[PDB]
RNA sequence: AAUCCAUGACCAAAGAAUCGUCACAAAUCGAAGCUUACAAAAUGGAGUAAAAUUUUGUUUACUCAGUAAUAUGCUUUGGGUUGAAAGUCUCCCACCAAUUCGUAUGCGGAAAACGUAAUGAGAUUUAAAAAUAAUUGUUUAAAUCAACUCAUUAAGGAGGAUGCCCUUGGGUAUUCUGCUUCUUGACCUGGUACCUCUAUUGCAGGGUACUGGUGUUUUCUUCGGUACUGGAUUCCGUUUGUAUGGAAUCUAAACCAUAGUUAUGACGAUUGCUCUUUCCCGUGCUGGAUCGAGUAACCCAAUGGAGCUUACUAUUCUUGGUCCAUGGAUU
């Protein structure tokens, strides 16, 4: 009667994995250590199929086939690393557990995939990244101090 | 004796009520931080410049709290001016069962101490 | 307000002395799961049940909190709490608990043969039940006892880390937390990530949905996790402080 | 002080040595020259107090007016700054000296009690648009004009005033030359041609000869919190069509003067006040019959079953086994029995016993079946011979609070109070207003005190303790969620001997079809 | 022919409710709200305790508003919302003693290509439906009933006659005579009479009172007048006249829903309804208790309200009545 739609906003944080070199332990320290930047190898086409292979290898065929009708990425670049991919309000928890269980880029290794935010609209969805971007300028003027 | 005390005279003329809180002693804190978001949003689509933050009497101790929050946790420039208010009281004087609420009365002015609390984007 | 108990500790026997690159490993975990947002963290130790328990009070937590992380606690704003597990597999060389129990804050047990879950649901002052999700489950997972040892406190504890270790392990590890799943009938439910490196770490969001997806409604989640690790961390302290 | 108020009107009838004094309902009466009373009040009450005026008319002039006077009401914070933008004055006069910088004022609240500008205005239809006042002394405006305007006020003008909208032949004068619109756009266009030709009017001059002064009365009301203008009949719609043209002014409506008057702690005539007779007497017919035709309407499965609910009262009985009261309406005279019913058992032994030409009562069942058989006689004739509920707002202080087989004979006085919600909960119209027990008091206190979770958050997930069925103390007729204050006010009327029973002011509320109860506090209305 | 039982066809009404839960000094699938600033402690508050000071005065250490507020918390509700959100349907959402439907016309109604009431008739042979404005899969009827269309019935008071309960008398329904309900108005042309402006007149234009006439009113669909409705500030004149008027600069908003822009999510628990399965008291009871199933279908807002039409309810939830419909039985 009517297509229900339902988009997740994610993010790809590198933890600073490096037992040889001690960190200062702070809020923007971390912050800025874990958001430092993507690499260069990075695209919509290359995370799409990623995460296409991810959920062909842990769910199946049908529930990859299920997913796959309406999975797209809409809104995606490699500055922030935050994208924005649709897909249906019945198999948002599955594509939520694709992205949980996404273990690393083809070329790329060590990386974690988080989901912040998943709603039904977009604008909700900008009017959020920009809250959490507005939120992440206030601890690094604090700690520039 | 009984007597009344009837609020404060207020004469805004179209913003300055829009963009200001009236900060009561009952007004909890985390709605005062909505209302002040909220205003500090809206001022430069109203056209203003500042959030004028209002109070009073008991009301005077969490506004400094307010304002001291969106000093340091927003790092915004605060501006605190210490005024005067002068309010009107009913009081009855003395000169029949009658009610107590419908007796002669005077009015008496009162001044208390206040403080502006301006907040900059 | 999120809560971890499962984070091992690198260190097995008493005899195994800390190294500087496991503490600076644990330190970098911790600031991952910190942050991707975390309250509470309860870091784990494991112990085998044949190992002679040393003649202490003032050692028995080889950890000690206020001197390595007490600085990070006042830092970044987190707590930690001590937690150590059981690995029990028959009668023997045991009977003490009433000197870990003053130490430690979280008791919890690793049963892995058949008269081990019975001594674990008969006499033994636990909290947590664990099981061995990488290999195979010791029996079968029935209601006569889990049902018994959920009626009077004791919950399950369900290891999501363990799936992200390997590729042959994911079986296993589903084929057993759906059969817990299917034995406990979905009441005493608490998970918890035991990962040692920061790679192995996730969010709310994708843990909610694997568990939905594995068995278990979203109601149960949440309410189970939140509160039921609430609990266990409220009544350790107690039975800690009295 | 000729000051306007808002009290309580009864109908008095006395023949010769004997009165007997009915609850009437509300009225305001105001005075002009000590000797000129006028009173004004709601239509159908109003046919029966000018009967019993005219009733005794033998030393004592009546005048009515129903088609020859009327006022408007405005409310809000700039509803004077539109008044006065509209309104003109048609030579110089101390009240609109007054009124001009009253206008500027912006809070009805500072204001005194005694605010009554009248005078003499220009024609609505003359101005051709809303034109402000002059606003250049709007910064000094301090504490000290207000306290001069109890001092300074020109009472002979607006006596004068006041006289000619009273008398006959100047309002009716006020008629005398009428222009039309027509007469006004030539006025309008033939002064596009002045001998001034150097500034631009729009508007038009007024004249001594050929124009009507129309008289106009400004009063404002402290238990309304409003401005009511009164002008003549005939007069009111031009003032209205230019009040509506300001693009801040929207036409309120009774559902909506309805919804202002209950957002303070007001009470209405015809729907709230449930003592006077022809309020109590429409609100029970006509809400009953509308509830019974909208229920008996929808089939059975498809309506929510008021007979058929479980967990309502504690040690159920099994007079009714689903709602103690009325299933559409708030009851009182099952209150009332029930209530006297309680009394006779207490009065009779120190305990109450639950379970087992009228019988002599010994269990609250005997009196709930008595209750059923006086509801089921009346299905047929007329209801309340009597009353109900009276309100005692004096005899208390007068006399004393006072509390033979009746049970219907006597009636109950009620207190108007309002009950403010403290926790979860929304509450609705007829709803039953429960007394908290003995034994359950701390934990009632706890929960308003505070009990979380052990996460951090509130915890309302509980078992709660079912009370027994001999409670009833109130019924809340104005129940809706408070937008003012963020939580759910609720407007009943509690007993006044359970009000002084209890040693606290503790509350339970429970809805008609709802079977749980919320926990919160009522506070003494002086209405 | 009366009653009962079962099926089928057709008309009308409604769209079960209650509780709890979901991380981040902010969040959620979303939304609103907790702002007429004071505890009469500002007429330069009320007192206690110590030192010194010839009392005042001064320096330290405390009490009083206690029903006290309690830090991103807290309360509410969210797809038929006035039973259809659906539909190329109609209308209101500025006035106009009147070139402005000045419409006292069966009733109600501001209007409605709107609801309903009494009588008569009608079927491409008809006022008009078919086999040479909207909507609907079927799309009024064509033995009788039921349904559609069109043609008449102006409001109130008084008298007489008839019919019913009732037989002083009074009440209701029908029908005939007949009064009261009164804003010098279809539009337009010509003639006469009076007054004002253009600053002497004949004459030129407008208004009013009267008479005469269909007079090419064939543009048979809108063509009359008035109204700056967002906010800020400044200048000038005023008891000689009006008690308020004149004009200037800059910006762009008018943003508003006890859902609000296509969001109304995830499950758990409780009560109620339909039929069937059984038990019990006293045949029976809006009776109680298990063993189960079902809680549907039509479809979804995008500014608000009313009317009409069209989709819905077959083990794919229900309810009430009717039937010169048939089927069985008694009199
Ligand atoms: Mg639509």
């Amino acid at each position: 009667v009517r297509l229900k739609s339902r988009y997740i906003l994610f993010e790809i944080i590198f933890p600073p994995t490096d037992t040889n070199v001690e960190e200062s332990v702070s809020k923007a320290d971390i912050l800025l250590s874990h958001h430092r930047a993507s690499p260069a190898d990075v695209s919509i086409k290359s995370i799409l199929q990623e995460i296409r292979r991810s959920l062909s290898l842990n769910l199946g065929d049908y529930g990859s086939a299920k997913c796959n009708s309406l999975l797209q990425l809409k809104y995606f670049s490699n500055k922030t690393s935050t994208g924005i991919i649709r897909c249906h309000r019945e198999d948002c928890d599955l594509v939520i557990m694709a992205l949980m269980l996404m273990s690393k880029i083809g070329d790329v290794d060590g990386l974690i995939v988080n989901p912040v935010k998943v709603s039904g609209t977009i604008k909700k969805i900008e009017q959020f990244a920009m809250r959490r971007n507005s939120k992440i300028l206030n601890i690094i003027k604090c700690s520039q101090s | 004796k009984r007597v009344t005390k009837h609020p404060s005279l207020k004469t805004l003329t179209h913003k300055q009520i829009h963009t200001t809180i009236f900060v009561k002693s009952t007004t909890p804190y985390v709605s005062a931080l909505k209302r002040i978001n909220k205003f500090l949003d809206s001022v430069h689509k109203q056209g203003s410049s500042y959030v004028a933050v209002l109070g009073m009497g008991k009301a005077v101790e969490k506004t400094l709290a307010l304002g001291c929050h969106f000093q340091d946790q927003k790092n915004k420039k605060i501006e605190v001016y210490t005024k005067t208010i002068e309010v009107l009281d009913e009081v009855i004087t003395e000169g029949s069962d009658v009610e107590d609420d419908d007796k002669e009365t005077q009015l008496k002015k009162r001044a208390v101490s206040g403080v502006e609390l301006r907040i900059y984007v | 307000m999120l809560v971890d108990l499962n984070v091992p500790w690198p260190q097995n026997s008493y005899a195994d002395k800390v190294t500087s690159q496991a503490v600076n490993n644990l330190i970098k975990t911790l600031s991952t799961l910190h942050m991707l947002g975390y309250t509470h963290i309860a870091i784990n130790f494991t112990v085998n049940h044949s190992e002679k328990f040393p003649n202490d009070v003032k050692l028995l937590n080889p950890i000690d909190i206020k001197r390595r992380f007490g600085e990070l606690m006042d830092r970044t704003g987190l707590k930690l709490y001590s937690r150590i597990t059981l690995i029990i597999d028959d009668p023997s060389k045991g009977q003490s608990l009433s000197k870990i129990s003053q130490a430690f804050d979280i008791v919890a047990a690793l049963p892995i043969s058949e008269k081990g879950l019975t001594l674990s649901t008969t006499n033994l002052d636990i909290d947590l039940l664990t099981f061995q999700y990488g290999s195979r489950l010791p029996t079968f997972l029935k209601h006569k006892s889990i049902c018994s040892c959920v009626n009077r406190g004791v919950k399950l504890e369900i290891v999501y880390g363990y799936a992200l270790r390997d590729v042959q392990a994911r079986r296993q590890f589903v084929s057993n937390v759906r059969s817990v799943i299917r034995s406990s009938r979905s009441r005493g439910i608490v998970i918890g990530s035991g990962a040692m490196s920061p790679l192995e770490c996730r969010n709310i969001l994708g843990v909610t949905s694997l568990i939905k997806n594995l068995g278990l409604p979203s109601d149960r989640c949440s309410k189970a996790m939140g509160d039921l690790a609430s609990l266990v961390l409220l009544n350790g302290r107690l039975r800690n402080k009295s | 002080g000729q000051v306007l108020f808002q009290g309580l009107i009864y109908s008095f009838n006395e023949e010769n040595g004997e009165d007997s004094t009915k609850p009437l309902g509300p009225c305001d009466v105001f005075w002009v020259q000590k000797d000129t009373a006028i009173i004004r009040l709601h239509p159908s009450i109003y046919t029966q107090v000018f009967n019993i005026l005219l009733q005794h008319k033998e030393k004592l002039t009546v005048q009515d007016c129903r088609y020859s006077l009327a006022s408007v009401t405005l409310k809000g914070a700039k509803a004077l700054e539109s008044l006065a933008s509209c309104l003109r004055s048609t030579e110089y006069s101390k009240s609109f000296e007054q009124f001009k910088m009253v206008s500027m004022i912006t809070d009805h609240n500072a204001l005194p009690q005694r605010c009554t500008f009248a005078f003499e205005a220009i024609d609505p239809r003359h101005l051709a648009a809303p034109k402000k006042l002059n606003d250049s002394q709007r910064k000094t405006v301090n504490s000290d004009d207000i306290l001069s305007l109890h001092e300074n006020y020109p009472q002979d003008e607006i006596n004068a005033v006041f006289n000619e909208l009273c008398d006959p032949e100047s309002r009716t004068q006020s008629y005398n030359n009428q222009n039309t619109l027509k007469e006004i756009s030539a006025r309008r266009y033939k002064l596009l041609t002045a001998t001034p030709n150097s500034i631009n009017k729009t508007t038009v001059p007024f004249k001594e000869s050929d124009d009507p002064s129309i008289p106009l009365v400004i009063i404002r009301r402290l238990k309304t919190r409003d401005w009511i203008v009164v002008l003549p009949w005939f007069w009111l719609l031009p003032l209205w069509h230019l009040l509506n043209r300001i693009p801040r002014m929207y036409h309120i409506g009774l559902r909506q003067f309805q919804q202002i008057q209950y957002e303070n702690k007001q009470l209405y005539f015809p729907d709230d006040y449930p003592f006077t007779q022809l309020g109590y007497i429409e609100n029970s017919f006509y809400k009953k019959e509308a509830s019974k035709t909208k229920w008996d309407r929808k089939p059975m499965g498809k309506r929510i079953n008021f007979e058929k609910i479980k967990d309502i009262h504690n040690t159920k009985l099994p007079a009714y086994s689903g709602e103690i009261g009325d299933f559409f309406s708030s009851d009182w005279r099952f209150l009332q029995i029930l209530r006297n019913g309680i009394d006779y058992l207490q009065r009779n032994d120190k305990t109450l016993e639950l379970m087992d030409g009228v019988r002599d009562i010994n269990c609250v069942n005997d009196v709930l079946e008595f209750c059923k058989d006086y509801e089921a006689k009346t299905k047929a004739m007329s209801l309340s011979i009597e009353e109900n509920i009276p309100v005692a707002l004096c005899k208390n202080r007068k006399c004393q609070f006072r509390t033979s087989f009746s049970l219907t004979f006597f009636p109950r006085c009620i207190i108007a109070v309002s009950c403010t919600l403290l926790e979860r909960g929304h509450p609705k119209d007829n709803a039953r207003i429960y007394q908290v027990p003995e034994k359950d008091l701390e934990h009632w206190l706890q929960l308003a005190k505070g009990v979380y979770r052990p996460n951090g958050r509130k915890d309302h997930d509980l078992k709660i303790p079912l009370p027994e069925v001999h409670d009833l103390i109130g019924f809340i007729t104005s129940g809706t969620y408070h937008l003012n204050c963020g939580n759910g006010m609720g407007i009943g009327f509690i007993d006044h001997h359970a009000a002084i029973r209890q040693p606290t002011r503790y509350v339970l509320i429970r809805n008609v079809g709802t079977n749980t109860y919320r926990l919160g506090e009522w506070s003494k209305i002086s209405v």
